[PDB]
């Protein structure tokens, strides 16, 4: 899910 | 701590500083509207948008001691409802007008371009309204969006219980913003109920637009980003 | 004479206005999926009637002009409906309490298409009341909240406004006889109108379900109950 | 409207 990696970076 | 450790005053300098910017649509004057074309001009917005408010979200206090899979609820059921209240408290110094980007202000007119979206405009125009006359201030408005993005996933869910403790102390925060504004005691109830109580309107508008855009996926009125796509398909 | 109304009067009105529980007319010895939504459709046709009663009967709301009411009525029905149904299920965890006689389980949920998505919302309002040990006092206040404010903004609003603020000062009124801190009475106001953002959503979110029954033309609706459901397109 | 009729009588 794309939320997901971007909430790491 | 360390959220729950911030006083009213912090709390308020958290959420001031972390406010994402007011960005620019893709907005071409060189060509008429057309359905898709200002449909285009709103979706493209709001994937710009939604990578600063992922940014934005990560820095409200408590909500990255949130597994990543709370968080990602969060934010997928609070998306657009926080995106129109950013319209909305941009467009509250244009009566009769929607600021979606400083090169892109529009009316309930040129709303009806696209099916369907009058009826929502109509609603954000009316929500504008409503904080013209209750005079909401930067600091509220802050507060009430982050108690967006807190409260609206968080009876889909300890991580709870931290949650609430988060919310309460942004309940103190509102409180002491309007003591320190010279409300009297009873004023600062009744406003913090007027406030609370449009994020019930937030909510459903909300939930219009989500079966609009849902709509214009369906009949391929415009291409959804990977992202909008799935912060879509979130809501079924 | 709303507006001159003192909280414990205003508590007092809100008490006595309140409809009365019905049974469903369930036969605990006969479920299919066409039982089921019938049972549901039909006691909230027979709900929606007492619902108007006593809307009536919320101080204010009558000095509103007839459009005004409709208007109201036609927003805020499944709200209504809705956080009845919660406030009954309160002390029946993990169970609906449609009616005395139609106490339902969160699987029989599943009986029928896409509700157990709902039911699953419901119950977690239900356990959010739980955990909050929301008052039967608090709960006709934030009725009453319902009706008037969900369709204010769709609009005799400064007026309805007045209500609304009335209604706040009862239910921190309350609190404060409950012996809460300041504090803890202005925190316990923001969680209980916080919830209603939550009931909002489950109304939409049932109007969607409901209206995909009513195209699917399978169960019958009344006549009241398609209004209902028409005004909200 | 059946509502409005309620409404009255
Ligand atoms: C997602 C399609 C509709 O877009 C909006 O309603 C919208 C887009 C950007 C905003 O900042 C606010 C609302
Ligand atoms: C019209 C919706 C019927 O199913 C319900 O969700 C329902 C029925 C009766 C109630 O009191 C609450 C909800």
């Amino acid at each position: 899910k794309i939320l997901h990696r971007l909430l790491q970076e | 701590s360390l959220a729950l450790s911030l006083t009213a005053d912090q709390m308020v300098s958290a959420l001031l500083d972390a406010e994402p910017p007011i960005l620019y649509s893709e907005y071409d004057p060189t060509r008429p509207f057309s359905e898709a074309s200002m449909m285009g001009l709103l979706t493209n917005l709001a994937d710009r948008e939604l990578v600063h408010m992922i940014n934005w979200a990560k820095r409200v206090p408590g909500f990255v001691d949130l597994t990543l899979h709370d968080q990602v609820h969060l934010l997928e059921c609070a998306w657009l409802e926080i995106l129109m209240i950013g319209l909305v408290w941009r467009s509250m110094e244009h009566p009769g007008k929607l600021l979606f980007a400083p090169n892109l202000l529009l009316d309930r007119n040129q709303g009806k371009c696209v099916e369907g979206m009058v009826e929502i405009f109509d609603m954000l125009l009316a929500t504008s309204s409503r904080f013209r006359m209750m005079n909401l201030q930067g600091e509220e408005f802050v507060c009430l969006k982050s108690i967006i993005l807190l409260n609206s996933g968080v009876y889909t869910f300890e991580e709870k219980d931290h949650i609430h403790r988060v919310l309460d102390k942004i309940t103190d925060t509102l409180i002491h913003l309007m003591a320190k504004a010279g409300l009297t005691l009873q004023q600062q109830h009744q406003r913090l109920a007027q406030l609370l109580l449009i994020l019930s309107h937030i909510r459903h508008m909300s939930n219009k637009g989500m079966e609009h855009l849902y709509s214009m996926k369906c009949k391929n009125v415009v291409p959804l980003s990977d992202l909008l796509l799935e912060m879509l398909d979130a809501h079924r």
